[PDB]
């Protein structure tokens, strides 16, 4: 209850319980006037795009809180402590605050900015509870609360794109208006505050299998049910098609009858790391993985879950198919190899298939005396019955949920980019500065304002996650491998500032470290 | 007008491995366009032509020598360019 | 099942949905492309909207158990049905719940599609045809494919007046919505239970 | 629905995962494959992460009302999608839910 | 109750009971910005010192309040008011108040600085009080409350030093990032009061 | 070593139809093996050479005569072990 009062305080704990760990994060926001405050519509006709990249919609000057990524919850230490013994996490609740606002507006006086403190404007707040609005969040934007917590932020501008044919807008292309909600008007004494609990999404499986999935039997006993081991009886002459059967297998595993499946597959391109083994077209977008959707092409990017590589295949990831976490000194345009963290999923190669590899080989024709048995190759595949297979791992820079669009079916929503996937998220916030003119001429005038008082906002927000963790019940004898610090004599602590105060995350972690059998 | 813009202009392909691909599909608008059109205007003869009237070629059986391609876009309502492609093709 | 699943109609009454039954007029010349619908079927049974699908489907070889119709290869291992998981191959016998062979292909099996029990005199090395207990599974013909067949063809190209309507031809089919199907048959000798993997996703955990 | 499935994503931020955007690095004379990763993207919306996947497929013949573009064959049952249940065909019509045609 | 309110008023007593005696002080401070808000490392690989001067750790913006002499509390009367009649002496509780903060804005403009009162603007004040922290206290550092109590002193910056291989840092340096505990924000009209009671230290042996 | 070896060393394909493969899958090792590399010794001019550096073979366009390919392994460490094949195809 300002002025001359703190309508907040600053948590930023990190409490671990038994089953819930409780992860408070605050940071210090601001908030410019974006598009100065009009709905100006975006297409594509400006520029002139291509053919694929063709949009429509529309940007207002709200702006919008995106705790969507997991560093904004969980410090290094944190996720070290959380991936190392657990088999599972899910969040229960979060709780959002939004305190100590400040109204700045600043007078470009002679090329002189003087930011004047501001008592009297306001702050409009609201969070679209019920979903009337399209949900930006989830699709992987920055703008998000900063990894570490001694950083101010810059809050987003929200922007929506509807339906087109092309560049132009068909009557079903939506306009939402955001002050045709009720929002509430925040001075510089008042708060924010409300709450939201999560559904009962499924834990995030946290581990990876130690045992693979053709590998599911006992070393030592063969089985009682038989195959077709031979079509040709060697008689040391020529072909006899005796048709020889025998039982098995302790040895011969590969031939066994087995009783699950690998999980679905669509193939990406296998490109290595190393530019000498690589084709000298481009490629992408040539022999890349796409799907048409309303007659435009779009890159699957990342697909469907599934291994990086075979055993010992470091140098080739999928063109398309691993998530690729930029550094610092990484631009947002054709920046090389060494500025990106291209994340290697390997711990999920027991139910999974690998991203650049067939999915078996089906076959083709009859088989006959006239004609050899020809197969063809698997390369797709939807979901047959039996399938099993392992979501896409989560990383401490990735996405925390996703909207599950409300459509009329869905197949097993998990997001592809790995995440909880909501049909209920977390609301989105939207947060505006309150316009507030500059002086009217004293005869009345019908158009609306060519003039207002350039203002921006600063302020505090806590968001505040409990999550609900799945405690290890192992029986393992040998030890674990767990997400260690290199213990050397090193230039530079990994996860902490430099030289001059630039927190550097050095590597994607994971959360796949713990072995549950499969 | 409709502005076109192929793959590369200038590809090289070594024998004997010929199967490449012009890719005419970065080709903008500021609108839809509504056909791609592909063309030739040097090159030997005996080649499987498949499908000019598209968007991503698959070109196959390529004689080394100089082959070049058009490709011609057509916006709604009618506008054209053509923007030329070369094939150096060496062994 | 005492029906099949593209036999789910009234054979008496015809339906109300049309469908295109000829792109060709016949004028007794030459083509003409007038694009001919009309109503069924009563008798057309194989044209009519239906409202389901079967089900996956994932192509074994078809062997014959008369060793004089089988080709002269080994085979099995060449031309079977394998998966390439963590890099290693592996046969998938026996595969998806599917129908062993059509009607009246008795000597047809699967070749890695089928439970194949031991009889007494069977050794755990080479056994001959006669040692061995092929389970035929065809009651389930109804809803299930057969290993041994296509699951339809699709078209792979865009018909004009230029390019013929080629379609190409489909092997392995994983869950398009709609379908159903019938899980495979358990045997007196064979297994009551498995354990699902503790895995984070499972498509239709039988066994 | 109001909104595309490859287009939920909010077009002007752009997002903090990256993608192969080139194979080759063009330095006018030939092939290098450097490996040219980028950040991506407000514009170059068709190569980014994507979180979901459209339905499923299986194609149909696309077969014009006007009878001037259609093939001079009988077509159908020629190049019809169609099923082998029991040993006897029988056209899927009319499928899996799909679109009918393009814009 | 700011803003027109004090929210504390000055107390600078030392009363003498019988067994224990009181010592209250009270200091103006002036906390600037440090490192423009910055955890900048800090090891000795810039400058290049001595073989046993090498060094690493971190410098935070934070800054520390340090009453860890024995003038920052007794005036020279009350030492020796002390130091005569008394064959010993130890602490039982202390009592520490922050209050009256005025959070001063300064504009350089044009080479003149005009310093302008800020109203809405935050202070954060945590007390350590688990020892997460390394303790630098008790090192023997300057920036303690002054001997005089009509002084303006300066809050010291608190850095800290970890484990090193000479410049470098081994696998075990901690880094401590300080907006990871709960501070507590302060505008112009709230104040940081806690109270803390010491051990069962023995008595300092005030006699020979 | 690093042991190879091949399906059969002796085949036998009836003219006209010319489309076999040699399985080269079953040759063994006490580690992995890194590659499978397959050359030839034997045989005309005119085929359709596909996957020499993999597995299992897709032989097409075969002449009756004589062919013979080789089957070499490589272990890790590097071990090498030539299991040749014959391709007796006659009419």
């Amino acid at each position: 209850d300002g002025v001359g009062n703190a309508s907040g305080n600053w948590h930023c704990d990190s409490t671990w319980l038994g089953d819930r760990v409780i992860t408070t994060s605050t940071r210090t926001w601001a908030l410019p006037t974006y598009n100065n405050h009009l709905y100006k519509q975006i297409s594509s006709a400006s520029t002139g795009a291509s053919n694929d990249n063709h949009y429509f919609g529309y940007s207002t000057p709200w702006g919008y809180f995106d705790f969507n990524r997991f560093h904004c919850h969980f410090s290094p230490r944190d996720w070290q402590r959380l991936i190392n013994n657990n088999w599972g996490f899910r969040p229960k609740r979060l709780n959002f605050k939004l305190f100590n606002i400040q109204v700045k507006e600043v007078t470009t006086n002679d090329g002189v900015t003087t930011i004047a403190n501001n008592l009297t404007s306001t702050v409009q707040v609201f969070s679209d509870s019920e979903y009337q609005l399209p949900y930006v969040l989830g699709s992987a934007h920055q703008g998000c609360l900063p990894p570490f917590p001694a950083d101010v932020f810059m809050i987003p501008q929200y922007g929506y794109l509807t339906l087109n044919n092309g560049s132009q807008a068909v009557g079903r292309s939506s306009f939402y208006c955001l002050e045709y909600f009720p929002s509430q008007m925040l001075r510089t004494g008042n708060n924010f505050t409300f709450s939201y609990t999560f559904e009962e999404v499924p834990f995030h499986s946290s581990y990876a299998h130690s045992q693979s999935l053709d590998r599911l039997m006992n070393p030592l006993i063969d089985q009682y049910l038989y195959y077709l081991n031979r079509t040709q009886n060697q008689s040391g002459s020529a072909q006899n098609k005796d048709l020889l059967f025998s039982r098995g297998s302790p040895a011969g595993m590969s031939v066994q009858p087995k009783n699950w499946l690998p999980g679905p597959c669509y193939r990406q391109q296998r490109v290595s790391k190393t530019k000498t083994d690589n084709n000298n077209s481009n490629f992408t977008w040539t022999g890349a993985s796409k799907y048409n959707l309303n007659g435009r092409e779009s890159i699957i990017n990342p697909g469907t879950a599934m291994a990086s590589h075979k055993d010992d295949e470091d140098k080739f990831f999928p063109m398309s198919g691993v998530m690729i976490f930029g550094k610092e000194s990484a631009g947002a345009s054709n920046t090389a190899l060494d500025n990106v963290m291209i994340t290697d999923e390997e711990e999920i190669k027991a139910t999974n298939p690998v991203a650049t590899e067939r999915f078996g080989t089906v076959a083709v024709n009859f088989q006959s005396s006239s004609t050899d048995p020809a197969t063809g190759d698997v390369h797709a595949m939807g979901a047959l019955p039996g399938m099993v297979w392992q979501d896409r791992d989560v990383y401490l820079q990735g996405p925390i949920w996703a909207k599950i669009p409300h459509t009329d079916g869905h197949f097993h929503p998990s997001p592809l980019m790995g995440g909880f996937g909501l049909k209920n998220p977390p609301p989105q916030i939207l947060i505006k500065n309150t316009p507030v003119p500059a002086n009217p001429p004293a005869e009345f005038s019908a158009t609306k304002f060519a003039s207002f008082i350039t203002q921006y906002s600063t302020g505090q927000v806590s968001v505040e996650i409990e999550w609900e963790l799945q405690k290890e019940n192992s029986k393992r004898w040998n030890p674990e491998v767990q997400y260690t610090s290199n213990y050397a004599k090193s230039a530079n602590v990994d996860f902490t500032v430099d030289n001059n105060g630039l927190y550097t995350e050095p590597r994607p972690i994971g959360t796949r470290y713990l072995t549950r059998p499969l | 007008p409709p502005i076109a813009i192929v793959s590369p202009q200038f590809q090289e392909i070594s024998l004997p491995t010929t199967s490449t691909v012009i890719d005419g599909s970065q080709s903008t608008d500021d609108d839809k366009i509504v056909q791609y059109h592909w063309e030739e205007l040097k090159g030997p003869l005996r080649e499987e032509k498949i499908s000019e009237d598209t968007a991503i070629l698959k070109l196959s059986k390529l004689v080394p020598g100089n082959y070049t391609f058009s490709l011609t876009v057509v916006d709604s309502d009618g506008a054209t360019n053509s923007t030329t492609a070369n094939l150096t093709v060496n062994k």
